[PDB]
């Protein structure tokens, strides 16, 4: 029941954090604002413009009000700003999380292809509604503490309703998993699908390169019947049996030919064998697994040329790209009858081999738009960091504090500091995605020089 | 913040100079 005195705020500690909160604070809002003036200029935009609302309405609400309550200390407003405050406050993290979950998956969709100012309203909307609990919990409170007599305007311990009296005590886990465990789980996600969406669609063109991309019936440089991409349909030397084999292989023939959409989709059950096939080969197996993502898809290309019993062959060099040797199994596979009788295939392959890039086979358009929407997931990683220490503060004072261990005015103490802190970099992540977009984006770098 | 009574005087006085959060 005693106490040490959790006044604490040194006066030093209120000047550096008052100063950190105005830089945050016109960085924010310049940031924010001129962001928001090159979208309302010039799909992925609107997501981007929803995110610097949120953010510029996170800044002006939470900053300038907690900068006063820091060196002032008290609540001069009334009851309606005490619950209008934490109300606002609310929705627009929920819109910033929301949008990023929004935009990322919007990222996902853009690459997996191969109704969007509808996700604002929904969002907007469930934001505020997410927000409401604080409206209501929220009240203004006195008592006569110490030797002064104080106003304050806090979630009231008491309320009116079990579902609020539950929302008083466990606020602080429904925002932690909702407004940040959830965001970064769905995130994740997403871009985990992303990269493998990716990864298959560079290994579609790679293949298409070295392979060919046939929408009718052809007969191949070994002189035996295809379609797709490299599909073998038959061995038969029978034109009529490959046709036959043919509308039975897809059972919904268009007579024999076929469209782009429709060789992907064999395409993508080719590699899935591959895959599998390399898998239960236990020659295959540990070399393939010990690879990265682009030397995979060469193993899988020379597994779709030669078989897996083919490439299991190669017992020099699958141990040496086992063991990294990249350079000394680029010389061995050249030595090959395989680099002899297919020079162009075998050499982008190998290259690939080497240089662990698909330099040889995409286009530099391409690369760039991926490198972007891959590095722009960043802002998630912002986000993590800049939410983590609000989110652990409140849950500290959850776990640490004990009314009947007297030392805890000292954990109050540092909680009030913790807090201040944490209020500055959930603000600094609103500042910081206009800065962390510019430098990303390139095409948004330049759009921002032009300003000034 | 918000405290588990009205009667921890420590932690309202906690709130009273904590963040609006």
């Amino acid at each position: 029941p005693p106490c040490q005195g959790p006044i604490e705020i040194k006066e030093t500690f209120k000047y550096i954090n008052t100063v950190v909160s105005c830089l945050v604070f016109v960085l924010g809002i310049i940031g924010n604002s001129t962001l928001l003036y090159i979208i309302y200029k010039n799909g992925p935009n609107i997501l981007i413009a929803s995110l610097a609302l949120g953010d510029l309405l996170h800044i002006v609400i939470a900053i300038p009000i907690n900068v006063y309550k820091l060196l002032a200390e008290d609540w001069p407003f009334g009851a309606e700003m005490c619950k209008l405050v934490p109300f606002i406050q609310k929705a627009s993290v929920g819109i910033t999380v929301l949008s990023l979950c929004a935009l990322s998956i919007d990222r996902y969709r853009a690459v997996a292809s191969w109704w969007t100012a509808v996700e604002i309203v929904l969002i907007w909307v469930v934001s505020v509604v997410l927000a409401v609990p604080e409206a209501i919990g929220f009240d203004i409170i006195t008592m006569d503490y110490k030797g002064s007599y104080l106003r304050i305007c806090l979630l009231h311990p008491v309320q009116k309703t079990a579902f609020m009296q539950f929302y008083a005590t466990a606020k602080d886990w429904w925002l932690f998993s909702f407004y940040f465990c959830l965001p970064l789980a769905i995130t994740a996600f997403f871009y985990t699908l992303m990269t493998c969406e990716m990864l298959r669609k560079n290994i579609f063109e790679m293949l298409r390169i070295d392979e060919g991309l046939r929408l009718k019936i052809y007969k191949d440089t070994e002189g035996y019947y295809t379609i797709g991409i490299g599909h073998l349909l038959t061995k038969s030397p029978s034109l009529n049996a490959a046709k036959s084999e043919l509308d039975k292989a897809i059972g919904r023939n268009t007579n024999g030919v076929i469209t782009k959409d429709e060789a992907e989709k064999l395409f993508n059950q080719d590699v899935d064998a591959a895959v599998r096939g390399i898998l239960r080969n236990a020659k295959l197996k540990p070399v393939y697994d010990s690879l990265d993502a682009v030397r995979r898809a060469a193993l899988i290309n020379m597994v779709f040329q030669m078989g897996e019993t083919g490439v299991a062959g190669f017992t020099n060099s699958l141990r040496m790209l086992q063991q990294k040797r990249w350079d000394e199994a680029a010389v061995n596979l050249a030595k090959s009858r395989w680099y002899n009788q297919t020079p162009n295939r075998a050499k982008r392959v190998i290259t690939t081999f080497r240089t662990g890039t698909w330099d040889a086979y995409l286009n530099d358009h391409l690369k760039q738009r991926r490198e972007v929407a891959k590095t722009v997931f960043c802002l998630v990683l912002v986000f993590a960091l800049c939410w983590l220490p609000l989110h652990l503060a409140r849950i500290l004072k959850l776990t640490l504090y004990n009314q009947n261990d007297p030392n805890r005015c000292e954990l109050l103490s540092f909680l009030l500091v913790l807090d201040y802190i944490g209020i500055n970099m959930a603000s600094l992540n609103s500042c910081a995605n206009p800065i962390a977009l510019y430098l990303v984006s390139k095409r948004f770098k330049n759009a921002f020089k032009s300003a000034l | 913040c918000s405290c588990s009574s009205l009667m921890d005087k420590e932690c309202v006085y906690f709130c009273h100079l904590d963040i609006i959060w």
